[PDB]
């Protein structure tokens, strides 16, 4: 119960802290490396980059 | 390793003890905590006793033994940025080395340049034994007030300072003299007697047939039973001597404290049981305890001083800032030219050299130029203490030095709102910048010409 | 940690802009690479050492991107815009610390670019449009980065006349994809010269073009009966070639499956028609523009229209190499093609004379694609530099000290010219300082002489579009490196 | 950055609520269960010199305070942290950041002379107070039920000193067995000793004497052998000389001579160490006699009462007759010595304290007030200073208001609220608003029935507040390694 | 929460010894094997013998064992109930943790309870005469039987009743055992276990020669030193025994010599030749034991020997039974005020000799608490849920959540009798169930029944127990836990 609330609301917070600035010319980025396939995308937008990143975390899925 | 590689894998590491005392000089230092490998704590604000006693790797900091060792010793003032002020003719040499100049032509370059300073000296020197006692003993009262002592002493050195003036006077015509202190008391609480502080105890001494004396005996060799036992005794009140020394009533009294007890009393030492006269007595006023006190009555030449304090390492602070005091007075009395330090004495040779560099060009312009530039760096460490900026203050007080001659002004050690070291009553001996800015490119001498380090086996 | 995980990759990325300088100038020094297949390739060029480097940091998989952008403009000295990326890259450590924002830093890089670009067309030299004595001097200038020059002097004329006779001198585009290198085993550098007409790698002979693969009924009492149905229809092609009078047939690739049967061959020897196979697609551009000549997909549609036309067509032989010249072109077209036939002793001086090749014309492509010259030696460097030094002193603000350092940042092109030659690094600018205010603007540097000398009477001249695009490239590549504050690994 | 971390571990150690830390000895696996981190700091290995002074500098405050030692350390505590934050922020070379608070402590000794009350002349207010003492400052630890029980020790203890100011003329007994509440006074001189058997139980008009000193055939050597019994002779003749029936030594006594002191009618004490040497020749008016020929060098002790009786389990002796009333008695006792050993440091935390109050008569609002009196002061000098040492002096009272929080959090309530309530009702006037644990609420010291004699406030809440800012001045930076 | 998991962990120590000794508990009690690290084994149920041998590196699980040994000291005895007091405080505290509730509200909340549960005790106390017999064995009857030997206890039990009473005072003191010594001896049963009114030694003497094997009209003398030449021959030792024989001291006592004159065989035949009796090798922890009973003045010296230090006593001899040597001293002389008692104690295997003495040292500390205060209370658990139904009756007037520890206060009453039904074979609520029933109304004393298996009247079984055995036990009880509860962790120093 003290775990369930917690990796809960930090699922959007672990990698949404680079896409808090987006709006505006200031916004930082993430990098998104493929391990193969020699593929990667640049965007400060967490749609692409939530949509390719598995993630075992339940509340993800929402 | 070999070449201009190894060079940088060694003389490199200067900076890094510079930088280590660079926050620990002047009274605005911050108290640092070392550990001996031996175990031993030392924590002060000094970084000359910093750099004194280290475990070290690198040979480059093994050179500063010798200049611990001296700076220290001949003059003690200022002495906690030697290191800072002799890695500043080097770390502008660093730059030099990468463009491919020679070591000689360095050494040359920094050789010349400071004995073109010295005659910018001579204009700004003074002489303090030209007026009179009066002027020449307040001289030594504000000297290491505002410089020297960097502990507690800031306001309080007034106590310590008149101290050691009369100690000074008294022997005017201080190896011969034994200095120490027990823990306790205060600052302003200490006392001064003429004579050698002995701690050994046995009760007053009342006086004698002659006048201000005790006639006192010292026998090194002890009474060799009874019969002579109690015979020998009362030959030593024959001659009205209550108070008797022996190794084996003082007893137990030190190889070389018991020696400072007979160059104050101006006695002879003993050996037998038959050399005892009145003409091998030494002369002292009485001996009671107030540690028993010697006092002189007649003028000699055994003045000391006894330490107070509230902590442990006060005494160890006040005393051996003692030990360099009596040296930077000796310097002052003995050699008439004295100039102001405490930050202009360093600029005053800055703008020397950099009005040198113009007239001589050629390939020393440049080398003219960073002799400037090392010694610009020297108030830079002040001036980050004191909060000042070390580019915006000093671009300041250049262009303010260049219309008016006068060289005083300059950065103040102490930060108060005063610039002028002049109107401080700050004085430095002349022979101590001599020992310290021009003496320092005879340790550059070393470190200029490393080329190869053999390390050998074991 | 933003700061510390895109500092960790600007260390291994300074680390391969650091070696790639020793590939810089003509005193500059190559590096063996050895493919996964076994075979051996060694360059001067950045090109290849990017291509078959692999590094799991994404910043060094970004430099590869970037530099092939340069290396289809010029081909030589492309090194510096990694190079300018790493200094730039560790200048913004000490600019970072200051409270400075990285996309203000990144922005600052691209103000001076574009004040670096007016200073290019400031200094800009006048050229015409088409000669041979300013052309040639620029041509084998650029060159400088590999070793060239010592055999250029057949080399030098040709790619400057070359080029002016594929479309004219009118500047413009003039694209260098109608040029067709071919390379020979045999002969040496200096026998390489251009050719009249288009020619084949694999008397007065018509050259067609075929999109099918000729071959008996078979697409992708027995013994008679399989004879005669596989001639009949091998010979009703050959009766509607003979008819349209084509001398040489040119197939598509056949290593497929169906090929080319051996009794059509037969057939087609008494007639003296020629039959060529194994040729790519990408070849039918070359032989449309050069000889005019239309696929045909199918023999029903098999006409003599569809045929190219040509004055005289010969098979010449040079060392042991059969090569078909073709002499005379006759077509509609505003561009004519002209290929260059590559002659080398080994395959290793073969496959560096086309590099050394293609950079020379893609310099030629610079010339006309933006007229201009520039001094060389990396002088316009530190002019460039020293108008940004003033500059930011008169501006002042936040931008001063990043606009210092960016055009410190300049000065270390020609350091690193002068670092691969044995000079030292600072004494040389030290003295070069003096030397640009003595030099006047567009007064270059001599490699030879190691000092500040003419540029036109030297015979250096350099393209400003070199110059324009790298600055441009390098500064793209720097501001998304430090917009990018952190990395994830995923799918 | 080495004394950091020790402001962690004694954070719990200050406040009446706060909790006991256990503490555990490598050797022999001994325990020891206290409040003040006098004795954990000391027996605790510290591998950072930097958290060496602060152990140094706290024996200091053992005597002058003793009662919650830490509260000086967590002062250091608290500031090292928001000076790194005025190195990073601001920008603040560290000797100016320090200097920011020396220059502020000026603003906070002058807060405690201010506040300061001066009593004088009538005393009605000073004996009534000396009970209610023990409410506050005597037991902060697990004793504090022991409040209203222990009042009439230190009550009568204190009035029988007179301005009595020597700490070693009072004696601290612990019974064994037993329970707290059993614990009584007793008038005369107390001390755990024991006799012997066939020694006599009790002698009018016994003098007090001690000792510095320690006491051809196979049988025809006895001739020679018994020259060594016979020196024992003419030690006891000479005793015995001195018409003295009650015999003193510090080392043991062989059972040889032992015997003999019950043949003349002498009795003998033994297992003196340091204190039962020192304070009987005090309180009896004895002194060390190395001679033990002639009744006239040094001095000679007398008791009117030499019986022992027995206290508890183990018996103790109580000595009666003395004329002097600078020897004073305070008799505890309990089962365990767990309890017993640190209700000795409570002796220390006010008793021992007040023989040097006699001289400071100001007197200041403790228990949370005074700290926050301070940090009301000195704001005030915020505005006039400016300069870069004005975040310093903002910071000072940050320092302040971090101590509530300390009594706080060992209380269990929160802390947010009851430092926000604690700061308005000081900052409208009110000088006696004040921290209340029992009700979570903030009431005036007089309504909580907090009341201390106005010359311990001195030595103890105004001493520390004092000496505090004495040991905020030492440097803490990057230290050289081993 | 770092000090709340130090305290949780020192509750799972808690609660593992008092389940350990709760199989030990009451007289059903089992007892338990250890095996010491010198190779002794000892078997025994009481709690401060187990707690003894008991090595474990825990630091409060060490403090439990001085925290059980505070109540040797204010009490000694009750080793089979008292004991788990300690635990079963500290066991129920574990919600209190969880509600929020301050150590020192938590040591306030008992330390209340504590001076209300001595008034309860003082409200069931009865008369008990100074002088009697089967009242006097009823108070003790809780601990009485315990070891195996518990069976030939109902001869034991007037005995350690008569033992106390004839050492004792009417005003209510101390009740020093010091004075009432129990002496052991090889061979016998604990049935034929006698009272002495005199001192009896069962030290063994060398016996050399042993000529004399009796003494009567015999002065018993005391001497520290030892007869030896120091270190013509015989002439020596002959002129001191002239000094033996003009006082007329036919016994004399020594302590152990081995350190220095060790012992002479010149000095055992003479006085054997004259027939007197010495006894040798004796501890010097017996000096005090024998001065004070016999009233003798030790000896250092023979200078010092005289008459007037001697004793006396009418027949001085050796019984030998079962092998065994002891020495019963007929008649004492020279009274004080401070006269001793002997106890011959008999058994067969060492262990069991060692075994029956400690169920005799926990039954005379029960008079001592009936001598100093005569109130005399219910046994077997029975009050403990007394007590409880006068402390949960009030929790309504707690006002405030100071209710909710003042009924965990009374439901850890609960543990002894839950101990108790465990260890006789019962059910643990069928106890409790009847228990809430019995104490709700009727009278006073009634409680739960091992032997009847119901609730009924405690004194009817001859079960009862003194008032202050449970008083003193319980204040000791919850001080000792309000320090566990102030350990905010363990930390290693030097």
């Amino acid at each position: 119960a003290e775990n369930a609330r917690l990796s809960a609301f930090v699922g959007a917070i672990a990698v949404g802290d680079l896409v808090k600035s987006t709006l505006g010319p200031k916004g930082m980025d993430k990098l998104l490396q493929s391990a193969s396939s020699n593929t990667c995308m640049v965007t400060n937008d967490g749609a692409t980059i939530l949509k390719s990143i598995p993630l075992d975390n339940p509340a993800a899925k929402v | 390793q070999h070449g201009l590689e190894a060079k940088k894998s060694h003389i490199l590491a200067a900076r890094s003890v510079a930088s280590i005392i660079k926050t620990s000089l002047g009274p605005r230092g911050l108290d640092k905590i070392l550990i001996s490998p031996d175990g031993e704590i030392t924590i002060t604000n000094d970084g000359a006793t910093i750099l004194s006693q280290m475990e070290l790797d690198n040979e480059i900091a093994k050179l500063l033994v010798q200049l611990s060792k001296s700076q220290d010793d001949e003059i003690g003032d200022g002495t906690t940025g030697v290191v800072v002020l002799a890695s500043a003719l080097l770390d502008q040499a660093l730059e030099l080395i990468q463009k491919g100049i020679h070591p000689i032509k360095i050494a040359n370059g920094f050789d010349e340049a400071a004995k073109l300073a010295i005659s910018k000296l001579e204009e700004t020197c003074d002489d303090i034994s030209a007026s009179n006692d009066e002027l020449f003993r307040d001289f030594l009262l504000r000297a290491a007030k505002t410089s020297l002592g960097s502990k507690i002493v800031s306001k309080d050195h007034d106590r310590f300072a008149e101290m050691a003036v009369e100690a000074v006077i008294n022997v005017m015509d201080f190896d011969l003299i034994k200095m120490q202190g027990r823990v306790g008391g205060s600052i302003s609480d200490s006392k001064l007697i003429n004579g050698v502080i002995l701690d050994k105890d046995f009760k007053c001494v009342l006086p004698k047939e002659g006048s201000d004396g005790v006639k006192l005996a010292i026998l090194t060799c002890p009474f060799e039973e009874q019969d002579k036992f109690k015979e020998m005794i009362d030959d030593v009140k024959k001659a009205g001597a209550d108070v008797v020394i022996c190794q084996w009533a003082v007893r137990w009294v030190g190889g070389q404290e018991l020696e400072h007890i007979a160059i104050s009393t101006n006695g002879r030492i003993v050996p037998r049981f038959q050399d005892l006269s009145k003409d091998k007595l030494g002369t002292c006023s009485r001996i009671y305890e107030q540690m028993l006190i010697i006092e002189q009555s007649k003028e000699t030449k055994t003045v000391t001083c006894f330490v107070r304090g509230s902590n442990k390492m006060i005494v160890d602070e006040a005393e051996r800032a003692l030990h360099d005091s009596l040296c930077v007075v000796r310097n002052l009395v003995k050699d008439s030219r004295v100039v102001y330090g405490g930050g202009a004495a360093e600029v005053t040779m800055s703008l020397a050299v950099s009005e040198e560099a113009d007239k001589q060009r050629g390939i020393d312009q440049y080398a003219f130029r960073g002799f400037a530039q090392a010694l610009d760096t020297i108030p830079m460490t002040l001036a980050e203490n004191s909060g000042l900026d070390p580019i915006g203050t000093l671009s300041t007080l250049k262009s303010k030095q260049l219309k008016e001659k006068i060289s005083n002004i300059g950065v103040d050690c102490l930060g108060y709102g005063s610039n002028d070291m002049k109107e401080l009553f700050v004085v430095d001996p002349f022979i101590g910048k001599k020992q310290q800015i021009l003496l320092a490119t005879q340790l550059c001498r070393m470190i200029l010409k490393i080329d190869n380090v053999i390390i050998s086996g074991k | 940690k933003p700061q510390e995980v895109r500092k960790a990759n600007i260390i291994a990325a300074r680390s391969v802009a650091d070696a790639i300088r020793t590939s810089l100038g003509p005193k500059g020094m190559d590096k063996m690479i050895k493919t996964s297949r076994g075979e051996i390739i060694i360059s001067n060029d950045g090109h290849t050492i990017l291509k078959q480097m692999a590094i799991l940091h994404p910043v060094a998989r970004m430099l590869v991107e970037v530099s092939a952008a340069q290396d289809s403009e010029a081909g030589d000295g492309t090194t510096s815009v990694v190079i300018l990326t790493g200094a730039l890259l560790g200048a913004a450590e000490r600019l970072l610390n200051k409270g400075i924002h990285p996309t203000i830093i990144a922005d600052s890089f691209q103000s001076a670019a574009k004040r670096s670009v007016d200073i290019l067309l400031e200094m800009c030299h006048k050229v015409s449009l088409s000669d041979r004595e300013q052309l040639v001097r620029a041509a084998s200038t650029s060159l400088s980065s590999k070793i060239v020059s010592q055999y250029s002097s057949f080399l030098a004329p040709l790619a400057v006349d070359s080029v002016l006779k594929i479309s004219d001198e009118n500047s413009k585009n003039v694209d260098l994809n109608d040029i067709r290198l071919v390379k020979k085993v045999g002969g040496t550098i200096d026998d390489t010269e251009m050719i009249d007409g288009v020619v084949l790698t694999q008397e007065k002979a018509k050259i067609g073009l075929i999109q099918f693969q000729i071959s008996p009924p078979k697409p992708d009492r027995q013994m008679d009966k399989i004879l005669k149905e596989e001639r009949a229809y091998l010979l009703n092609i050959c009766k509607k070639i003979k008819k349209a009078k084509c001398n040489v047939l040119l197939i598509q690739k056949s290593i497929l499956r169906d090929a080319v049967n051996d009794l059509a061959l037969h057939f087609l020897s008494k007639l003296n028609i020629m039959v060529v196979k194994d040729i790519e697609r990408e070849e039918i551009e070359f032989l449309s523009k050069g000889l005019g000549c239309k696929p045909i997909a199918d023999i029903e549609l098999f006409t003599e229209d569809r045929l190219g036309s040509a004055d005289l067509v010969e098979e010449i032989d040079s060392d042991g190499s059969k090569i078909v010249r073709v002499t005379g072109i006759r077509n509609n077209n505003a561009r004519p093609t002209v290929s260059v036939v590559i002659r080398g002793a080994n395959n290793m001086i073969i496959d560096e004379t086309e590099r050394s090749l293609h950079d020379a014309l893609c310099v030629i492509r610079c010339l006309v694609k933006e007229r201009g010259l520039i001094a060389g030696g990396g002088a316009p460097e530190i002019e460039i530099s020293r108008r940004l030094s003033k500059e930011a002193r008169s501006m002042e603000g936040v931008q001063a000290f990043i606009w210092q350092e960016f055009a410190s940042a300049l000065e270390v092109i020609p350091t690193t010219l002068a670092e691969n030659a044995g000079l030292n690094s600072i004494k040389v600018v030290t003295e070069l300082r003096s030397k640009h205010e003595n030099g006047e603007l567009n007064d270059g540097i001599s490699v030879r002489r190691s000092g500040t000398t003419n540029t036109y009477e030297e015979h250096i001249l350099q393209p400003v579009l070199v110059s324009t695009s790298a600055i441009t490239l390098a500064s793209e590549c720097v501001k998304s490196i430090l917009r990018i504050d952190d990395i994830a690994f995923s799918r | 950055v080495g004394a950091i971390a020790v402001g962690d571990l004694v954070k719990s150690t200050l406040g009446p609520k706060g909790m006991d830390k256990l503490l555990q000895s490598a050797s022999s696996n001994t325990c020891m269960v206290t409040n003040d981190g006098a004795t954990i700091l000391k027996s605790i290995p510290l591998d950072n010199p930097a958290a060496k002074v602060l152990v140094n500098i706290s024996k200091v405050q053992d005597d002058e305070v003793g009662d919650g030692t830490t509260s000086v350390t967590v002062l250091s505590a608290e500031l090292l942290r928001e000076a790194e934050k005025l190195i990073d922020q601001s920008k603040i070379h560290p000797q100016t950041i320090i200097e920011g608070y020396r220059l502020a402590s000026a603003a906070a000794l002058d807060a405690l002379t201010k506040a300061a009350v001066d009593n004088s002349h009538d005393k009605t207010m000073f004996r009534e107070d000396l009970i209610h003492i023990a409410k506050t400052t005597l037991s902060s630890k697990i004793l504090s039920q022991d409040k209203d029980h222990f009042a009439e020790l230190a009550t009568n203890a204190i009035l029988r000193l007179k301005g009595s100011t020597n700490l070693e003329h009072i004696q601290i007994i612990k019974i064994l067995g037993g329970k707290l509440s059993d614990s009584f006074l007793d008038e005369g001189f107390i001390l755990a000793k024991k006799f012997g058997n066939n020694q006599p139980k009790r002698i009018e008009n016994a003098k007090i004497l001690i000792a510095n000193t320690t006491l051809d055939s196979t049988a025809k050597l006895a001739q020679l052998e018994k020259a060594e019994r016979e020196k024992m002779k003419n030690k006891i003749a000479k005793i015995s000389k001195f018409g003295i029936n009650t015999f003193i030594n510090r080392q043991l006594i062989y059972d040889y001579p032992e015997q003999l002191f019950t043949d003349l009618g002498i009795n003998s004490i033994e297992h003196a160490d340091f204190e039962g040497v020192e304070r009987l020749a005090l309180v009896t008016g004895g002194e060390v006699v190395s001679t033990f020929d002639e009744p006239s060098k040094c001095k000679l002790g007398e008791c009117d009462v030499i019986e022992e009786i027995m206290l508890g389990e183990q018996p103790f002796l109580k000595f009666s007759g003395c004329k002097a009333g600078e020897a004073c008695t305070i008799v505890l006792r309990g089962a365990t010595d767990q309890t017993l050993d640190e209700a000795e440091r409570s002796l220390h935390d006010a008793l021992s304290v007040l023989s040097q109050t006699t001289k400071e008569t100001r007197t200041v609002l403790g228990g949370g007030c005074a700290e926050m009196v301070m940090s009301k002061a000195v704001d005030t000098e915020a505005q006039n200073i400016d300069g870069k040492k004005s975040l310093a002096v903002e910071a000072f009272a940050r320092a302040l208001r971090q101590l509530p929080t300390i009594l706080a959090d060992n209380a269990g309530f929160d802390s947010s609220e009851l430092v926000s309530k604690l700061r308005s009702s000081i900052y409208n006037g009110i000088s006696t608003s004040g921290l209340d644990l029992n009700n979570g609420t903030i009431a005036d010291m007089r309504q909580l029935g907090i009341v201390e004699s106005y010359k311990l406030k001195r030595a103890v809440v105004s001493s520390a507040s004092e000496a505090a800012e004495v040991l905020l001045r030492v440097d803490n930076i990057i230290r050289a390694r081993p």
